[PDB]
């Protein structure tokens, strides 16, 4: 069935945008020449995602000299530009290169996100401890469509209303969630049987892991 | 100076 | 013997794999074929006293061959010394296991095939020639010393004694006792010709070789030095890689202390390359110290040098936790909620007051005690 | 990297010998490829500046420079040469021969020792010296 | 700062007069006697104090 | 109206084996008197804490055993390379006013 | 001029060279005399081993390409991964390599938040204290110039 439940709330269209690349290793007069082979340019691979993987930037590794936390911070904003469109994030498989373009072409009504933590470096797996820095009744997508597809949907305007975090060591870590209970106001986190009531604004502190949005 | 055991490590190995 | 016999059995029957698909080339085949091989019809013993020939003659040009002159081989295939070796011709004389592995191969060939001309000549009768190559398949190591140089060997050695506990005690059964007249050589046969089977390919490889014509960060700090300098201008690189090697250094030393590393007129190609090798020399630094704690705690030997490397390794890793602890705690405010904290002090006031519990006041200036 | 200067042929080595008066001369015969030669060149950059004073380390390539090969006994994956004043120096390590260190040892005081031993004995005039440890026994537990 | 080159000149040449003092601040006439003593016979204290 | 039976913990056993490493692999140069020292001021310790239990607990008096073959051996390796094959214990439990090691003993040693 | 040159007199067969198995590397008739008839013998005993080899050659390189493959696709070899920096290092000009030092040399604060909590968390505590009577404090200032007066 095309279209069922879990599709037509959390479905929607993007497209991909994969331009092959030339081996680097090669002269730049080949590189210009193979720019003709027409196989190295953009293609038309839209599909449909369930969830945004948002890939976050690498940890700063030594401490910046300013007062700040040696915990790094990177808005919402600025892990969500490899949808721009222009961005170019490379793609390298074994033996061959790639730049997967991406555009959002339809926004479901509620949207994934799925922040990449967790990497497998050379010897284990490292969780990243970027926090990111995300408002929490306000988000305009509609620098992120195309002008053809903006006209499409009148709203754009997200709301968070589930964040997964996980906190602690990759190995030993906890699953904890922030839902936002509507009729009321408030934000509550549930960790198994424990139900808080948080602050709204410390939400955006913790490492975000998997949020739910709602397109109103 | 450096650089020519370089080479000669990389052939090597 | 029975039992063994038994779990070689079952293990042949176990670990067997059915046999895979080829192309059906035969080696003999292609021999004929050439030029250099010619074929005839020849008597088994002649055959085996001209192998035994060749196998004597090839071992010869092969000791001749390393000038080894000292080293004599007799046409039993025992290589015995002439002098006492020098340190330079000690170690000429490491020919290795194949080497003896053959030489001791072509010995019990040279074994079978002279007890088989001492019975054709007649000095034997036909059951002693029986009775003489059972005793030879049933004790090789003792008649020859393969042992030593195939470890695995000896476990055929065991088999051909078990055999030879499997037939003397049914042999020797009813009028016939104990004595040295059995002869029933299949066994220790086919156990031989099976061990032969497996090492062919072993001493052909070495025959055709001998006759043709812990410290990932050593090693990534060479290779990214490589790679920097192969980039670099010719003229400029005589001090700037001693330079760029210092500045390394002091990059990998920023990030073992948690400091700020930039240098400002380090260009960010360079910079780049810094932080991408700092990154992967910390990688391979934190898992190489988790995994010796863990060597060290199981119960491991270990020298002082590890330990101490350890010791210090961990103590930069949890320093490094407890800094980012601390920054956590003050990212995420106070762990314990406010109403918490006024229920446990509540509950403090509530226990004080309970027991009438003066405070201590500030040491008095005359303090009696 | 392998910062410390290279002999690429006998000459180099014998007149290297007989350039240092009052310093002793340091020769690992090996390859750069080979990981014990790779440690020890690691531990002798250690503390190549530290005994700038009272001793100097060259390398030597066995490939690039075998002539020293048969006189020397050179059949180890690496071995660690001591000369003064175009005497050698032995060395008594407890490990059987006292001629070359044959081993790769981690801590760089380990070396720095052995080579300051190594001087006081030359200066003084004994050709053989004692080194200031036992290293038969590897002290793992 | 490299480390200085080893070497053993005369330790000394004179005595008296300021070489006194020297071993006055480190060296100084301690007891000498029953310090550096073991008694082989018998047994101080306890045994197995230490 | 009850019997507590009493053990060393494994945790105790493991930190006495620790502790008996350390000396081992810290003695380096040392003299064997102060080797010795401290293996008996670890065992003087181990045993006036659990006295009744060290007793109880079988497999740490095989620990102790162990350990205290290891001390001599070590001492007996810096007397010579060679494995001394009936080594005279006389030397290792001889009082220090004596010039023995004075060490102390909790294994089944005959003289 | 050779090593005796320098007066010296002693006090492949490298273990490098040497192995268990096969001995001593390297072949010992590696020069010799070869002419057009060893150079047509060595091409039939070559053929030999290609036709012995091709009994099993299509499966056993096929899996031997996959094999390979795989390994360097799930760990790469350390200058395969600092080849693209390498690369990347090579736009950089000449001026700027004599620039290199030596080592003589929105968005939201998160502390603040903190503070604020351990503010109104100190706040509430203060404020069930104040109901605490017996608690004692002297005066510092008061109590030092006692001290002051104190000494003889
Ligand atoms: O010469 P060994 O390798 O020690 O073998 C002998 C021998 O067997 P061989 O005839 O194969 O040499 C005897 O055999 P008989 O001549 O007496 O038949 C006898 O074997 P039995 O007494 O079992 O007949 C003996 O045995 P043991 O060592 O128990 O005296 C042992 O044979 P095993 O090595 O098979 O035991």
């Amino acid at each position: 069935k095309k279209k069922t439940i879990v599709t037509d709330v959390f479905q929607g269209s993007m497209r991909i945008f994969t331009k092959k690349l030339p081996h680097p290793d090669l002269p730049a007069e080949e590189k210009e020449q193979l720019l003709h082979n027409d196989e190295y340019q953009e293609t038309m691979v839209e599909s449909t995602f369930m969830y945004l993987t948002l890939d976050l930037p690498t940890a700063p590794l030594y401490k910046d000299e300013k007062e700040q936390l040696i915990i790094p911070q990177v808005p919402l904003f600025n892990i969500l530009a490899k949808f721009n469109g222009i961005t170019e994030k490379e793609y390298k498989t074994y033996k061959e290169n790639f730049l997967k373009r991406f555009q959002l072409t339809k926004l479901p009504p509620y949207l994934i996100f799925c922040i990449k933590r967790f990497t497998k470096n050379n010897f284990f797996v490292e969780k990243n401890p970027t926090i990111v820095n995300f408002p929490i009744t306000n988000v305009d997508l509609r620098e992120y469509l195309s002008e053809e597809v903006q006209a499409v949907h009148k709203n754009t305007t997200y709301d968070l209303i589930a964040n997964i975090v996980h906190d602690g060591k990759p190995s030993e870590g906890s699953y904890r969630i922030h839902v936002l209970h509507h009729g009321t106001g408030k934000w509550y986190e549930l960790q198994d049987l424990q139900v808080t009531d948080i602050l709204p604004q410390m939400i955006t502190l913790s490492e975000a892991y998997i949020q739910i949005w709602k397109r109103r | 100076d450096i650089e020519s055991s370089l080479k000669q490590l990389a052939e090597r190995r | 013997s029975y039992q063994k016999l038994l779990k070689y059995y079952v293990l042949n029957a176990l670990k067997h794999r059915p046999p895979k698909a080829q192309k059906k080339r035969y080696l003999f085949r292609s021999f004929k074929a050439t030029k250099f091989f010619q074929s005839t019809k020849l008597d088994w013993v002649e055959v085996g006293l001209q192998v035994c020939r060749q196998g004597y003659n090839m071992l010869n040009l092969l000791i001749h061959r390393k000038n080894l002159n000292y080293l004599h081989l007799d046409y039993n295939f025992n290589l015995k010394p002439v002098k006492t070796l020098t340190t330079k011709e000690r170690k000429k004389s490491r020919f290795g296991n194949a080497f003896h592995l053959c030489r001791e191969v072509l010995r019990l060939t040279k074994l079978v095939v002279d007890s088989h001309v001492q019975y054709r000549l007649g000095n034997v009768d036909a059951f002693q020639l029986a009775d003489g190559l059972q005793y030879i398949f049933a004790h090789v190591g003792q008649l020859t010393g393969m042992y030593r140089y195939k470890y695995k060997l000896m476990r055929q050695i065991r088999m051909c004694k078990d055999l030879k506990h499997l037939i003397y005690y049914r042999f020797n059964t009813g009028p016939v006792g104990k004595g040295p007249g059995c002869g029933f050589w299949a066994a220790g046969w086919r156990v031989w010709l099976f061990f032969m089977r497996g090492i062919t390919p072993l001493l052909e490889r070495w025959l055709g070789n001998l006759l043709a014509r812990s410290h990932f960060d050593l090693e990534l700090r060479a290779a990214v030095m490589h790679d920097i300098l192969d980039m670099m201008p010719e003229g400029i690189k005589q001090n700037k890689a001693r330079t760029i090697l210092q500045h390394l250094s002091e990059a990998w030393r920023c990030w073992k202390a948690n400091i700020p590393w930039k240098v400002p007129g380090l260009p960010t190609p360079i910079e780049n390359m810094i932080l991408r090798y700092v990154k992967a020399k910390a990688d391979w630094w934190t898992n190489t110290a988790h995994y010796n704690r863990e060597r060290i705690r199981r119960g491991a030997t270990v020298d002082k040098t590890v330990c101490k490397k350890n010791l210090g390794r961990l103590t930069r890793l949890y320093l490094k936790a407890e800094q980012e602890r601390q920054h956590n705690y003050l990212k995420d405010g106070p762990y314990i909620t406010a109403e918490e904290a006024v229920a446990v002090y509540t509950t403090t006031v509530h226990w004080l007051e309970s027991r009438r519990f003066s405070p201590i006041p500030f040491p008095p200036l005359s303090y009696k005690h | 990297s392998y910062m410390l200067p290279h002999l690429h042929n006998g000459w180099q080595v014998d007149q290297a010998i007989l350039s240092e008066e009052d310093r002793v001369v340091v020769i690992r015969f090996g390859h750069d490829w080979d990981p014990t030669c790779m440690k020890m060149d690691e531990v002798l950059y250690s503390i190549a500046e530290k005994v700038k004073n009272f001793a100097v380390i060259y390398l030597v390539d066995i490939t690039e420079v075998p002539d020293f090969n048969k006189m020397y006994e050179l059949y180890d994956p690496c071995t660690v040469m001591f000369f003064f004043r175009n005497k050698h120096i032995m060395i008594d390590l407890g490990t059987g021969n006292n001629n070359k260190i044959n081993w790769a040892m981690e801590d760089k005081q380990e070396m720095v020792d052995i080579i300051e031993t190594v001087y006081r004995g030359a200066r003084k005039g004994r050709g053989l010296v004692v080194s200031p440890k036992d290293y038969s026994t590897k002290y793992r537990y | 700062k490299p480390l200085p080159a080893p070497l053993d000149g005369q330790r000394k040449k004179r005595g008296g007069r300021r070489y006194r003092k020297m071993k006055e601040r480190l060296g100084l006439t301690e007891i000498r006697k029953q310090a550096n003593r073991m008694s082989f016979g018998e047994i101080e204290e306890d045994a197995y104090q230490e | 109206t009850a019997q507590c039976f009493l053990r060393v913990d494994d945790e105790s056993m493991q930190r006495f084996h620790n502790r008996v490493r350390q000396i081992l692999m810290a003695s380096g140069s040392t003299t064997f008197t102060k080797i010795v020292n401290k293996w008996n001021t670890a065992l003087i310790g181990l045993m006036t804490y659990f006295r009744e239990a060290v007793v109880n607990t079988q497999e740490l008096l095989d620990l102790l055993v162990k350990c205290e073959n290891k001390i001599q051996t070590r001492i007996k390796i810096g007397l010579n390379s060679k494995m001394p094959s009936r080594f005279p214990p006389v030397v290792f439990y001889t009082p220090k006013e004596l010039g023995g090691l004075g060490m102390l003993s909790m294994g089944h040693v005959l003289i | 001029v050779p090593g005796l040159g320098r007066g010296a007199t002693g006090f492949d067969l490298n273990d490098t060279n040497y192995d268990e198995f096969n001995g001593y590397a390297g072949s010992l008739f590696s020069s010799g005399p070869y002419e057009k008839d060893d150079e047509e013998a060595d091409a039939i005993y070559a053929a030999l081993d290609k036709r012995m080899d091709e009994r099993r050659k299509e499966r056993r390189e096929q899996r031997e390409k996959e094999e390979i493959e795989k390994y360097r696709m799930e760990r790469p070899k350390i200058q395969q991964q600092f080849s693209d920096l390498k690369r990347k290092l090579a736009e950089v000009t000449e001026e700027e390599w004599l620039s290199i030092p030596e080592v003589g040399d929105g968005e939201l604060d998160m502390r603040k938040i903190g503070q604020a909590r351990n503010t109104l968390m100190d706040m509430r505590l203060s404020q069930v204290s104040d109901s605490v009577s017996g608690q004692t404090v002297v005066d510092p200032k008061g109590y030092l110039t006692d001290l002051n007066s104190m000494i003889p």
